[PDB]
């Protein structure tokens, strides 16, 4: 259970950075799209996999840009980051059910 | 052991990193995005794990599939002490992603002014 706590701590350490920088990333630029993938989406996937593993939760989080209908790349990035956080809440609800 | 090292280096499990290295984990292990453990620890700010990876032969200038180096990702996240350690171990300040962005560029665009000044000095 210690490992799971360690995963939550890493996730929240990552999130504090991702949540502020996401507002500055232009998702429509080549570099911004790549940085979002490398530094936001990819770590999120690893955290979500580590969170779900010990509880049998096997889900694959995927970005949904169709739900971010904005011309401004900065607002797309903030919208996609919101999806990441929502997925965290979804997995946590599943875990709490398992534990209960 | 590579996937366990990538996970422990991202999460910040110092003990587990040391155990994995002592059991012969590949310091060059790569995730599905081209990241090495050092990419993930530098981005996260995990200093001691960064030092452990460097001491065990990590390429300080490895590129992930999106063209970012560990210096890029530390400059992005705002980890000044990491940036300084990477530079001391030969990190390339002129590394560019696939559209020409350097570590300085990322620091400037993302508002990490201290790092941007350090990288400009080094250039």
């Amino acid at each position: 259970i210690k490992a799971f706590e360690e995963t939550l701590k890493g996730f929240e350490t990552w999130l504090k950075v991702a949540m502020q920088k996401a507002t500055l990333i232009d998702y429509n630029s080549l570099t911004g799209q790549a940085l979002f993938q490398s530094a936001i989406y990819a770590p999120a996937l690893s955290f979500f996999s580590s969170m779900g593993a010990p509880f049998g939760i096997i889900e694959t989080f995927t970005l949904a840009p169709t739900k971010c209908p904005y011309l401004d790349g900065l607002k797309i990035s903030a919208c996609l980051m919101e999806q990441v956080i929502q997925n965290y809440r979804m997995i946590v609800a599943l875990i709490q059910n398992k534990l209960s | 052991l590579g996937k366990k090292l990538l996970e422990a280096a991202l999460i910040g499990q110092d003990d587990e990193v040391r155990i994995l290295m002592a059991n012969g984990a590949d310091v060059n292990a790569m995730d599905n995005f081209g990241h090495t453990p050092l990419h993930l620890a530098a981005m996260m700010g995990h200093l001691e794990i960064v030092e452990v990876l460097l001491k065990t032969g990590a390429d300080v200038n490895a590129f992930d599939l999106t063209g970012f180096t560990p210096l890029h990702l530390a400059a992005y996240a705002g980890h000044l002490e990491i940036v300084e350690v990477l530079l001391k171990h030969g990190a390339d300040v002129n590394a560019q992603d696939q559209d020409g962005a350097t570590p300085f560029d990322l620091a400037a665009w993302l508002g990490n002014e201290d790092i941007a000044e350090v990288l400009q000095k080094a250039a």
